């Protein structure tokens, strides 16, 4: 069984911006010294 | 587009050599006119004999 809360409290939702995060390795070779392209689902910056 | 990606350093010496020329084009446009560092002016009488 749950509770279900009620005090509430709300306000509208905060939108702060991601300074070039999320970048994630899209392989699971190792490369080093390179400049590599690639495209993928990834956080646009900012 | 996510196929040619692979091809980006063909892409890549295609648009240098593209603006190597286009530079080029200039360059003699400047050598064929702009010898002359000063721009004369024609004198306003015209007695040359
Ligand atoms: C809280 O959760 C219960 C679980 O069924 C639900 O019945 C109830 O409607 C919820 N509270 C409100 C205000 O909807």
């Amino acid at each position: 069984q749950c509770v279900n809360l009620t005090t509430r409290t709300q306000l509208p939702p905060a939108y702060t911006n991601s300074f070039t995060r999320g970048v994630y390795y899209p392989d699971k070779v190792f490369r080093s010294s390179v400049l590599h392209s690639t495209q993928d689902l990834f956080l646009p910056f900012f | 587009s996510n196929l040619l990606l692979q091809y980006g350093s063909f892409c890549t010496q295609l648009n240098r050599a593209l603006t190597g020329i286009a530079v080029e084009q200039d360059k003699n446009t400047q050598e064929v006119f702009a010898q002359v560092k000063q721009i004369y002016k024609t004198p306003p009488i015209k007695d040359f004999g």
